[PDB]
RNA sequence: UUUGGUUGAUUCCGUCAACGGACGAGAUCCAAGCUGCCCAGUAGGUGCCGGGAUUGUCCACACAGGACAGCAUCCUUCUUUAGGCCCCUUCUCUGCGGGAUUCCUUGCUUUUCGCGCAAGGUGAGAUUUUGGGCAACAGCAGGUCUGUGAUGCUCCUCAAUGUUCUGGGCGACACGCGCACUACAAUGUCAGUGAGAACAAGAGUCGACGCUCCCGCUUGAUCAAAAGAGCGGGGAAACCACGGAAUCACGUAGACCCACUUGGGACCGAGUAUUGCAAUUAUUGGUCGCGCAACGAGGAAUGUCUCGUAGGCGCAGCUCAUCAAACUGUGCCGAUUACGUCCCUG
């Protein structure tokens, strides 16, 4: 009833979360990634996103 | 092209505000309290006055046609839209407020909200910006 | 068949030349029909020399943070100045614009070097010629109920008759006196 | 400056006394030579054309130049 | 906000 | 009976110009729909006539010309089609003619000016990250 | 002589003519007829929110509908949705940028009502208006008049 | 400047060492022969050894040269 | 329009690999081919700043990802069709078959 | 691995107690500008055959009305969101390729030579072709324990520095500083008519049997904007879309005329609709008032920039339930000056 309440609504900021490391902030959300900036950098080889200019 | 008719007065006097004898029609009454641009356009349309006219033969029987229909605009059809005080929190009436008459309602809504002490009022009354800035 | 381009279609360019022949290779006379170009006349050093004398004053004209790029507007601007040239003169527009080009450059200079004169060559009497021209120009326009498509033909008049009353000639005049006594 | 807003008779008489004679006619010049608005000295000037007392050489929306007829 |  | 027909192209900025030129009864030219004498800019239909009066019309004599522009403002199609025009006329000459009459027009053409026939190679450049434009950079404080 | 005729070349459509004079002439036609119904409405309303002051010419109202015959003529089958992006500007918004505003689709209903009235236009099934044959007779019967004049 | 580097100078002076013959002063015809016996990944580079292939058989052409010991 | 065939994929050399034995294999029924088809090529742009915490010159990340995608009509009878289509495909290389 | 010339270049030539080698520069990679093959029912065109509209012996020629094409030729032009057929691939789409090399002349070049420069020519392009991306070896006690189920020592650990809920704050103003936006007007402000860009984006992998995202056409309308509602489309080269952007243009016979004024829009009053579980400390958008707020071009000092550039003008994406004076990209108009030097700062 009253234990999450807000979350339960998920709506905002506070309801997204990173797919890989579940953090809230900085999160890319273009062509429904919703990974955060750092860890996409780390992992963006393998998404298949290459760096050429 | 009309000659001047020697009749041409300056600082036509109109609901106790000086009005310049030269400039349009539409751009002399702005310089009356309440009614602005884009209402004196309005004005003029709805007393039959031209706006091409320059207040240099403005007769008496013109000012007293064009002060009745600020008067009471709504009794010339303007909308109720087309107003300054819509629904007057106090009384509950719909009417246009002009010429010396505004400020005093300022002051009364001023005073208004100093009583009731809402946020909006103790921050008029210090002097600071009442909107978010 | 073709006939000889006229700019315009009122003025010709036949029948024109520089009195002085220092800046004879320096002022374009080639026909054209309208001041518009759009070429690339500044990749070498010396090619922007070639640009139709007409053309230069329009570049000149469109300057300050307003009017940056509008050319449109300086060859209107222009055009218009041309017949209020040549009703005050009553001779060719482009023989007036010529003349007033020639005479309206310092012809010697001073440069820190304590300063010591020197002399001016050829391309920036040309150019200096025709930026003091717009200069005075515009800032006499400004806050003045003179508009600028008649306040530019009666410098540019004034200039060419070499009198005193034109900012082209007056600063060239306080130039030349200050690069005498400074040597 | 105290340009006048409507034509009087001084000027009025003047715009076809004097004006005529000018080289050079244009609503900026015009309004100086007879202190008038310059919206004033544009429709005087084009009230000299329609006469035919003064020709048009250079036509636009913003700028116009006249000069004597003959 | 105001500044000032 | 028979068809004579050529299509050329021209372009300033992005504009693309195509225009296709065929014997007809009488000379016409037309611009997007709109023929020309109607262009409202007078200096772009100065620079537009300047095509057929660098020649002379006598060489225009019954031909009927058609351009559609797609792309690039005002002045860029302007420019384009000025010059789908030119190669238009030098390309009908090249067949349908001899070779002598032909390259009698081209030198006209390239004496006053290259762009006629020439396109212009010149293109936007891409901004790049830590600058306002191409060129100019961001404010230093200090 | 500048109404003289070239050589073939008879007649005219409105493409041709000059586009301002044909809408002036257009517009006066409509003022002169009097059959066209102007609503309570083109007094007070401004062309578009983005707009700043009511229209200054008396004649705007036939101005514009004339204006719409135009764009319908050129343009089978466009909507309000069209012709709103034809009629556009830019909106002071103070120490802003500037935005551009399209024009209010409210009055551009009214524009094609009344000509849908004057049985000048007709709306295509599953799509915007179209003009119809009488549509298309006045607008040309109006660009030759213009070029013999 | 257009300095060519020491790979493009050494690789030159390889093909002249080799194959002399079949060379003359063309560029165009040079460079098909270059194309034909060499395996480098860029273009740019064979445009370069043919050329200054080029100038070392003008230079042949009027005396010896002391790295091509024909 | 009997049958569309679309493929797209993420490696170029992999998509021709594909196209062009899969008109062979229609070249040994004889077929109707319509000619493939090269539909424009998209790519995908994401920028971010390099640093993890905001320091330094803001200097910038621009990452890519090209698509490729090809066309190609048959017209011939279904249980036909499938034995041409029944090829071996290579890995990332998607293939779909729809007919309108 | 120095000195002499040359080069953006420890790039080359020559000389040489050094000889042979590795990195970095160059090359490679991406995107532009010119072209070859292959391409079409998602890109485009050319003939005819239908259908629809206007059409002159002269004459007349805007209220004041002017300057610029067509006329030895076989026959006047436009449209088809009442459309049937025939021919095609210049324009568009792009996976591999060609194309530029100081190539060719002239003149300079350490006494010759050599390495090369400058002007011109061929040319789509003429000097790293133009923009980027990558970028060595040494370091700084530079930043980040506020990215992570990266982490060592060390703190709190059940009436907690764990976790969750309710309400506030992060935004508070006498002030000071950096960076932007809007202006100080006539090369202008306001109101109309015309032609006209590219980069892009768009819905389920938990909830209502259907949907969520992005849009078009009507209606609302016998009367504002802002919106409710019907009817449909698009998985995106098929929909939005003939992508009607803003600077811009207009012989518009338009309005204003040098003034803190129709310049500028700060501050404040009243009525409404939407997003959201929730709008007061005004979320936002729209309407009428307030405009008697400074501001008339800015002292000392100081920032960026060399060709489709500077400057001016808009659009998309991102953040995003609702908010862009920001950033990341994109196109549109489009110049002046220099082609130098070591005076200042390095
Ligand atoms: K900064
Ligand atoms: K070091
Ligand atoms: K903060
Ligand atoms: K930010
Ligand atoms: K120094
Ligand atoms: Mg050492
Ligand atoms: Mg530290
Ligand atoms: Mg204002
Ligand atoms: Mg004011
Ligand atoms: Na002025
Ligand atoms: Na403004
Ligand atoms: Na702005
Ligand atoms: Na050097
Ligand atoms: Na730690």
């Amino acid at each position: 009833h009253q234990w999450r309440s807000r979350q339960k609504i998920g709506m905002g900021k506070g309801s997204r979360h990173c797919v890989i490391c579940s953090n809230q902030k900085a999160l890319i959300r273009k062509y429904e990634l919703n990974v955060c900036r750092q860890c996409f950098r780390e992992n963006a080889e393998n998404i298949g996103f290459v760096k050429l200019r | 092209l009309t000659l001047q008719s020697e009749s041409f007065q300056h600082i036509v006097r109109l609901l106790n505000t000086n009005v310049e004898g030269k400039r349009k029609v539409p751009f002399a009454l702005r310089m009356v309290k309440g009614i602005g641009i884009r209402f004196a356009y309005m004005v003029c349309k709805k007393a039959g006055v031209d706006v091409e006219r320059r207040a240099g033969t403005l007769s008496p029987e013109e000012l007293e046609k064009i002060s009745e229909v600020i008067a009471d605009p709504a009794k010339f059809k303007i909308p109720e839209w087309f107003l300054n005080r819509q629904r007057d929190p106090k009384t509950g009436k719909t009417e246009h407020l002009t010429s010396s008459m505004v400020d005093t309602r300022l002051r009364e809504d001023l005073e208004r909200l100093r009583k009731i002490r809402a946020h909006r009022g103790v921050r008029h009354a210090y002097g600071l910006r009442v909107r978010g800035q | 068949s073709a006939k000889a381009p006229k700019l315009f279609n009122k003025w010709s360019y036949e029948n024109l030349q520089t009195t002085e022949i220092a800046l004879n290779d320096y002022i374009t006379r080639t026909p054209t029909y309208v001041p518009h170009s759009a070429g690339r006349w500044q990749k070498k050093r010396f090619r922007k020399a070639r640009i139709p004398i007409v053309e230069r004053l329009t570049n000149g004209l469109m300057f300050k943070g307003r009017g940056n790029g509008k050319k449109l507007q300086a060859v209107r601007l222009v055009r218009h100045t041309l017949e209020i040239i040549h009703l005050l003169t009553d001779q060719n527009p482009i023989q007036v614009v010529i003349d007033a080009v020639s005479k309206g450059a310092p012809r010697e200079d001073s440069t820190r070097v304590r300063r010591q004169a020197v002399d001016v060559s050829p391309m920036r009497r040309v150019n200096e010629a025709i930026y003091l021209m717009c200069k005075g120009a515009r800032e006499a326009a400004f806050r003045n109920l003179k508009t600028l498509p008649e306040c530019l033909a009666d410098e540019i008049v004034n200039a060419s008759k070499g009198s005193s009353n034109s900012y082209a000639i007056k600063k060239k005049d306080e130039v030349e006196r200050v690069a005498k006594a400074n040597r | 400056l105290q340009n006048a807003v409507m034509f009087d008779k001084e000027t009025m008489d003047k715009l076809m006394k004097e004006v005529p004679k000018y080289k050079v006619i244009t609503p900026s010049i015009i309004s100086d030579r007879l202190k008038i608005s310059v919206a004033l000295a544009g429709k005087g000037l084009q009230h000299l054309c329609r006469q035919g007392l003064i020709r048009l050489v250079s036509c636009s929306s913003k700028f116009r130049v006249y000069t004597r007829a003959a | 906000h105001t500044c000032t | 009976h028979t068809l004579k027909q050529v299509q050329t192209f021209g372009k300033k900025k992005t504009a693309i110009a195509v225009a296709t030129v065929t014997k007809a009864p009488q000379c016409n030219i037309r611009i997007n729909g709109v023929p020309i004498s109607q262009i409202l800019p007078e200096t772009l239909r100065a620079k537009i006539m300047e095509a057929v009066k660098v020649v002379g019309a006598r060489y225009f004599s019954r031909l009927r010309v058609d351009v559609r522009v797609r792309g690039s403002g005002q002045v860029a199609q302007a420019y384009a089609v000025r010059q789908a025009i030119a190669k238009g006329i030098i390309a009908y000459y090249q067949k349908y003619h001899n070779e002598i009459e032909k390259a009698a027009l081209k030198d006209k053409y390239l004496e006053y000016d290259k762009f006629l026939l020439i396109a212009d190679p010149r293109r936007c450049e891409p901004k790049k990250w830590g600058r306002h434009s191409a060129r100019t950079r961001f404010t230093k404080s200090y | 002589s500048k109404i003289r005729r070239i050589g073939k070349k008879k007649g005219a459509t409105l493409r041709d003519v000059h586009p301002w004079r044909w809408v002036k002439i257009c517009s006066q036609h409509f003022k002169q007829e009097g059959k066209m119904m102007v609503p309570n409405c083109a007094e007070i309303v401004k062309t578009s929110h983005g707009r700043e002051r009511a229209p200054q010419n008396p004649d705007w109202y036939y101005i514009r509908c004339a204006a719409v015959l135009r764009a319908v003529y050129l343009r089978p089958g466009v909507g309000y949705g069209g012709l709103s992006k034809r009629f556009s500007s830019k909106k002071n918004r103070g120490s802003r940028p500037e935005i551009t505003t399209r024009a209010s689709k409210g009055l551009l209903h009214w524009c094609c009502k009344s000509l849908t009235k004057l049985e000048l236009l007709e709306k295509c099934k599953g799509a915007g208006h179209r003009v119809t044959k009488l549509g298309r007779k006045v607008a040309d019967t109006i660009a030759f008049k213009i070029a013999l004049r | 400047g257009k300095i060519r580097t020491k790979t493009v100078k050494r690789a030159s002076k390889q093909i002249v060492e080799k194959y002399f013959s079949k060379l003359n002063k063309d560029f165009y015809q040079n460079k098909r022969i270059v194309m034909d016996v060499t395996i480098a990944r860029s273009k740019k580079l064979k445009n370069k050894i043919a050329g200054y292939a080029t100038h070392i058989m003008k230079r042949l052409a009027r005396g010896p040269v002391r790295g091509i010991s024909l | 329009q009997r049958v569309l065939v679309k493929m797209t994929s993420r490696n170029a050399k992999a998509v021709e690999r594909v196209v062009a034995e899969l008109l062979e294999h229609a070249r040994t029924e004889k077929v109707e081919v319509r000619g493939p088809v090269r539909l424009p090529t998209r790519r995908l742009r994401i920028t971010t700043r390099k640093t993890p915490c905001g320091n330094g010159t803001n200097t910038w990340d621009t990452f890519e990802m090209k698509i490729y995608k090809r066309l190609v009509d048959l017209r011939a009878s279904t249980e036909l069709v499938k034995k041409i289509t029944s090829f071996q495909i290579e890995a990332g290389v998607d293939v779909s078959i729809t007919i309108p």
